[PDB]
């Protein structure tokens, strides 16, 4: 059985944490899941949720490991979808590599507060070559679908 | 202004002077602190017609602000040229 | 603290690297304690959007060979600020190598480093081919330059 | 756009340059300045072709691309002694030695 080393980054209180124990415990407020997606049954493995600022040799030989990345920023926060690209080129950064798996994901759709327009996203996700997904951490909505695309991402990099 | 190169086989090559001072040789044989033409007794044709190429290449591309192209070296010809190269200190 | 080395001015700018050369460029970043840090590599003809900080300190070698190179015709590239929010451009080209050293780059390539010895050329070209293009030696030459 | 050109007659080789747009009478100029030839008494050939004195040299075929500094276009020289026309003859370039089996 394959597994998948998938890293949730994003802007502080974007809700990396919150969906990723939304994915696992369907529950709102160590990540392991085996999953089947697309007939192959895969073991998911979520490798960090904190967004804390650190250029260590030694958090980059970590986040070097990461196979797929969840981008991830809140839609009632503009600042959050501004620093999506220092987030995606320090993943390219530590990958060496331009095309390295990668989905960019809006959070708290539930939120009536909207400031960033989903056509936004939808654009700046078709100029970074990467599906989008919006989610809520807090309904459920769309965080199993953002995780598999990403597992989907990673098995169209492997040609 | 011009000057002729003779290469080990008695060919002649007229270049300009400015071009081949590009060598630290040929302008150490030419002007010193004080000569139209000198001769290359141990340097083929085919070689220093060669080194010809990289002076027009070296003066034309030194002074180019955009994107130089790379001096291309036949396999046959690299070791020939390589000594030429380090003979001639350019 | 070394003189050849980045800024901590945490002001970002976005440049373009534009390799221009025929080969595979390897971006070297000058960190803040002036060690080379390898960045991803540039096929021949390629740019990327990039994003760098103000007085960062960049050089630009073949992947390869870590021949020398040039980026805007020099040696080193340090971004401005970005006016109005337009990109920087970093123009990586090929020097105009002397002849000598574009053939000691051509026979090194065409030959292992053990068989170089097997060659009708004179001794000191064997110690020429030896002295394979390196970052660090480059670097204390680059210093001793700036010493206006 | 410059040209770069190989001037080349019997085992005698030149290397100048001209501009795309410039034509072959003003290059039997420059050999003129060089070999103190009349231009009269010249006769410059692309291969085996003989070159139209009007025509530039782009239109002959010496493009930028073609004729590059680092690998420039040949052109062949004939002299005329008086009415008698020479046969153009350039003596081919020296071979260099079979390539060591160090490097195949
Ligand atoms: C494709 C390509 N082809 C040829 S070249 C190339 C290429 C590829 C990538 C790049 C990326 N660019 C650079 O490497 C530039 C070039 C040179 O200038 C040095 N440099 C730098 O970035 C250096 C630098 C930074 C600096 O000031 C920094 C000032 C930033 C100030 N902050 C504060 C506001 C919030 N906020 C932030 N808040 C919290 C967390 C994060 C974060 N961010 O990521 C990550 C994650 C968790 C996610 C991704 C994977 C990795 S891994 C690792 N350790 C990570 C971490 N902690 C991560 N969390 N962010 C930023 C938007 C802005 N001064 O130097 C670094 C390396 C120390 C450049 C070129
Ligand atoms: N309404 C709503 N709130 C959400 C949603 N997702 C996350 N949140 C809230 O956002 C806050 C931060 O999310 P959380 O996942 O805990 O943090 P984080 O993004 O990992 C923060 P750090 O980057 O510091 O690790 C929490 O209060 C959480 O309840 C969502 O879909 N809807
Ligand atoms: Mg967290």
């Amino acid at each position: 059985m394959t597994e998948y080393k998938l890293v949730v980054v994003g802007a502080r209180g974007v809700g990396k944490s919150a969906l990723t124990i939304q994915l696992i415990q369907n529950h709102f407020v160590s990540y392991r899941k085996q999953v089947v997606i697309d007939g192959e049954t895969c073991l998911l493995d979520i490798l960090d949720t904190a967004g804390q600022e650190e250029y260590s040799a030694m958090r980059d030989q970590y986040m070097r490991t990461g196979e797929g990345f969840l981008c991830v920023f809140a839609i009632n926060n503009t600042k959050s979808f501004e620093d999506i690209h220092h987030y995606r080129e320090q993943i390219k950064r530590v990958k060496d590599s331009e095309d390295v798996p990668m989905v960019l994901v809006g959070n708290k759709c539930d939120l009536p507060s909207r400031t960033v327009d989903t056509k936004q996203a939808q654009d700046l996700a078709r100029s970074y070559g990467i599906p989008f997904i919006e989610t809520s951490a807090k309904t459920r909505q769309g965080v199993d679908d953002a995780f598999y695309t990403l597992v989907r991402e990673i098995r169209k990099h492997k040609e | 202004m011009y000057v002729k190169l003779i290469s080990s086989d008695g060919h002649e090559f007229i270049v300009k002077r400015e071009h081949a001072l590009t060598s630290g040789t040929i302008k150490a044989m030419l002007s010193g602190p004080g000569t139209n033409e000198v001769n290359f007794r141990e340097i083929p044709s085919h070689v220093l017609s060669k080194v010809c190429m990289y002076f027009t290449y070296k003066v034309r591309y030194t002074n180019s602000s955009t994107e130089i192209p790379e001096f291309p070296i036949a396999p046959e010809i690299a070791l020939e040229l390589l000594m030429a190269a380090n003979f001639l200190d350019c | 603290r070394p003189v050849l080395r980045s800024v901590n001015s945490r002001e970002p700018s976005q440049v373009i690297f534009c390799n221009r050369s025929p080969r595979v460029v390897l971006p070297v970043w000058l960190n803040f304690d002036g060690e080379p840090q390898p960045y991803p590599t540039l096929p021949p003809g390629t740019g990327r959007r990039i994003h760098s900080y103000r007085g960062h300190l960049w050089l630009f070698r073949d992947a390869g060979t870590h021949d020398g190179l040039l980026v805007n015709q020099t040696e080193l590239f340090v971004p401005s600020l970005n006016v109005d929010g337009q990109p920087i451009f970093a123009n990586i080209t090929l020097p105009v190598y002397t002849l000598k050293e574009r053939c000691l780059q051509v026979v090194r390539s065409l030959v292992k480093p053990e068989n170089y010895r097997r060659l009708d050329i004179v001794r000191s070209l064997y110690e020429d081919l030896e002295d394979h293009p390196n970052v660090q030696k480059d670097l204390e030459r680059l210093t001793q330059e700036r010493i206006a | 756009m410059d040209v770069f050109l190989m001037i080349r007659r019997h085992k005698t080789t030149i290397f100048t340059d001209a501009k795309e747009s410039s034509t072959v009478f003003e290059l039997k100029r420059i050999v003129e300045g060089i070999l103190k030839r009349p231009p009269d008494e010249q006769r410059l050939y692309k291969d085996d072709q003989l070159l139209d004195d009007g025509k530039t040299l782009g239109e002959c075929g010496f493009t930028s691309q073609t004729a590059r500094p680092q690998a420039p276009a040949t052109v062949g020289l004939a002299f005329r002694a008086d009415d008698t026309f020479e046969a153009l003859c350039i003596e081919p370039f020296s071979s260099p030695p079979e390539l060591p089996d160090v490097m195949k």
